[PDB]
């Protein structure tokens, strides 16, 4: 889980 | 508060009355949290993340009570497999990345 | 250092030599780096976040110096929009999200 979020 | 990085930073945050638990990310622009209904009164929003694109729902003004604080953020509303809170919150707290 | 968040954190860090833009992000529990090739000494790890899951290639013991510190750690490469300093390495860097 990785949250990047542009 | 510290955190350390060593457990994720998770912290319980109260949106318009409501508890959820969310991961407060630096890498996130904006906060998206599911699972609560924030109403009709949204703009539709299209964001995006690492695996893609996602709709989601856009909210203005919402009051948010976390860390002993009380901010009035924008909130969106959409599909995420965690709850994040962006620096568009993180910034309104005071936070800060330190080495 | 300290990174308000007003702005998107990114820094750069030499991945084995080469210079990268990484965005430092609590958010993620692991460092995804598009772009750079480490060699035959993988396994294949897929990664989730908002949008989906992608599949990366892991690494481990990585060369990293960013922020004049040296460290050895886990780097996935994909295809990532974005490059991305995980828990894994802010933790080894000593880095912290106060309030």
């Amino acid at each position: 889980f990785v949250f990047l979020e542009i | 508060p510290q955190f350390s990085l060593w457990k994720r930073p998770v912290v319980t945050a109260y949106i318009e009355g409501q508890p959820v638990e969310v991961l407060l990310d630096t890498g996130a622009d904006d906060s998206i949290v599911a699972g609560i209904e924030l109403g009709n009164n949204y703009s539709p929003k299209i964001v995006g993340g690492i695996g893609g694109f996602i709709n989601t729902k856009e909210y203005k003004n919402v009051e948010i009570e976390v860390l002993n604080k009380k901010v009035r953020a924008t909130i969106m509303t959409g599909d995420t497999p965690i709850n994040i809170f962006g620096r568009n919150i993180l910034t309104a707290l005071g936070m800060s990345l330190n080495l």
